[PDB]
RNA sequence: GGAGGUUGGCUUAGAAGCAGCCACCCUUUAAAGAAAGCGUAAUAGCUCACUAGUCGAGUCGGCCUGCGCGGAAGAUGUAAC
RNA sequence: GAUGUCGGCUCAUCACAUCCUGGGGCUGAAGCCGGUCCCAAGGGUAUGGCUGUUCGCCAUUUAAAGUGGUACGCGAGCUGG
């Protein structure tokens, strides 16, 4: 079955500002998300959305699935805050957020001072945990990746930053 | 990677992807199944 | 001394009387060696008995030359005759007593030994 | 925690202390070996005591391990009815003197036939195939 | 869930479903190959097989066949429309 | 009815199938070292003993002492072993 047939069913008072060319979702708990579609057909029902497609190519059969999952992510974003759990493994490692600055201790010679780009906040409930709250998956996921690539993990000790638990392999020395 | 002329699967976990015009093999298991060109 | 195949004597007691330069250590092709540099000698003429036998590859430091050393001034010290001091496998000297003067320009990290036995 | 059957363990019936029959065979399981013996003491006097007894163990973290009532065992007692201690170098095709169905009748009179079986006849047929491990065919 | 015996034997802490050689059975049982593969090579575990929900229309491999170079690196200057 | 042949000196220019430095999958990669394969031509790339020698074998270095094309580059530029 195809994901382009299932509707959106946007919950709890989410406002659509659709022009036909540039859909604009505005809700509570963060707002101002918008996308532009190249050529699909968007109908606007009583609480759901269906994405009809034009010319039956391989490239309109592929867009209507992509633009359905992108609109669905904007609905959940104003509904729920996207988060990523990053744990720290290793001795002498720590992290502490200072407002909008995330400064780390990774066993280097000089400490790294990572700056968050936009309206996206990193909270640290521990010295070995990061929680990155945002509104869109691609911008939460990009910032979580760039922190991870400071010190990627190791098959011999595991000594390096490591997000949501199931990522790791190992071997003996 | 391991540049060949004939790529193929080795275990049950290998999926063959054609990424940017080249036939790659990525393995969700053991990294020694990673094969580049073919 | 300052070139390959430069005969120069030693300033040492245990050694041989004359040695000859065969290789200037350092860079890719260092052509000259001033005062305070490591060369590699062959032993050309030995005392009837000392410690070092004739015809043996050793390692030495250069301590006196007739071209001179030049400090941060116009003022230069210029001897007459060339002179080396043999070293061990590790760079520490072989003999006990050093003959004649040295310069103060040689004293460094690794050469506080020979400037003790120097008198300058 | 550890939910899959055929978890393999051979220590004695009432006695979990001898490790060189298994060694570190229960390390990544999580539970140390000493507190198992309170569960081996709960199933004694029928499961070939004195000799090391292989038993279906079910791993729990509540300091208790329930075992399947396998009343008379067959991994070692079928060696006793055949006449060997150590089986052949390749079982069921290399032979040292095998067991037949004429000698399986006496040992299977104590099966407690719904605890490792359902009826009495197929528990004899269970120990028919339970000899098929170690150099003992089914010859009749 | 993922087998009844049952640690599948000689062996080796361990060879047990995953040393080497193998048994490849019969059976508790909606189900179970005393194992297909990972997993501490190996102990678990994850699964796979196969059965209960969940899901509510297609799905799966192969055979021929038209057009497409991945394989494809050289010496003065693009430089085998 | 003539296109002067080997090695040396002087001066060079291009290829990349990379010797060094630069970026990097995998490892039977603990660390220091490595092995192997993709990307990269910007600048570098030893003095001697012995032989007519290129080649080689040695002694001592160095970050490294690269493999080819250019009438086996170069005599109206030199030498003539």
């Amino acid at each position: 079955s195809r994901v382009a047939k299932n509707p959106v069913k946007l919950p709890a008072g989410v406002e659509i500002k659709l022009a036909g060319q540039q859909l604009s979702i505005k809700g509570a708990k963060g707002a101002l998300e918008l996308k532009v579609h190249p050529s699909v057909e968007v109908i606007q029902d009583s609480g759901e959305l269906r994405f009809a497609a034009r010319n039956g190519d391989q490239q309109t059969r592929a867009m209507a699935g992509t633009t359905r999952a992108l609109v669905n992510n904007m609905v959940v974003g104003v509904s729920q805050g996207f988060e990523r759990k990053l744990q720290l493994v290793g001795v002498g490692y720590k992290a502490q957020a200072k407002g909008q600055v995330l400064s780390l201790s990774l066993g280097f010679s000089h400490p790294v001072d990572y700056e968050l780009p936009a309206g996206i906040v990193a909270e640290t409930p521990s010295q070995t945990d990061i929680l990155i709250k945002g509104i869109d998956k691609q911008l939460v996921g990009q910032v979580a990746a760039e922190i991870r690539d400071f010190r990627p993990p190791e098959p011999y000790k595991g000594k390096g930053v490591r997000y949501a638990d199931e990522v790791v392999r190992r071997k003996e020395a | 990677m391991k540049v060949r002329a004939s790529v193929k699967k080795l275990c049950r976990n290998c999926k063959i992807i054609r990424r940017d015009g080249i036939v790659r093999v990525i393995c969700s298991a053991e990294p020694r199944h990673k094969q580049r060109q073919g | 001394m300052i070139q390959t195949q430069s005969m120069l004597d030693v300033a040492d007691n245990s050694g041989a009387r004359r040695v000859m330069c065969i290789k200037v250590l350092g860079g890719s092709h260092r052509r000259y060696a001033g005062i305070g540099d490591i060369i590699k000698v062959t032993v050309k003429e030995a005392i009837p008995r000392g410690k070092v036998k004739k015809g043996q590859v050793m390692t030495a430091v250069v301590v006196r030359t007739k071209h001179g050393v030049r400090r941060t001034d116009g003022s230069i010290i210029r001897f007459d005759g060339n002179a080396a001091v043999l070293l061990n496998n590790k760079q520490e000297p072989i003999g006990t007593r050093i003959f004649g003067p040295v310069t103060r320009e040689l004293r460094t990290e690794k050469f506080m030994k020979i400037v003790s036995l120097a008198p300058e | 925690k550890k939910i899959q059957a055929y978890i393999k363990l051979q220590v004695k019936a009432g006695q979990a202390n001898p490790s060189p029959p298994v060694g570190p065979a229960l390390g990544q399981h999580g539970v140390n070996i000493m507190e198992f013996c309170k569960a081996f003491n709960a199933k004694t006097q029928g499961q070939e005591p004195g000799l090391p007894t292989p038993v279906i163990i079910t791993v729990y973290s509540d300091r208790s391990f329930t075992f399947e009532t396998k009343s008379t065992p067959a991994a070692v007692l079928l060696k006793k009815a055949a006449g060997i201690t150590s089986g052949s170098a390749r079982p069921n095709s290399q032979k040292v003197g095998t067991v037949t169905r004429a000698q399986l009748e006496e040992i299977a009179k104590t099966k407690q036939a719904d605890l490792t079986a359902a009826d009495l006849d197929a528990a004899v047929r269970t120990i028919a195939g339970s000899a098929r491990s170690m150099g003992l065919n089914v010859e009749g």
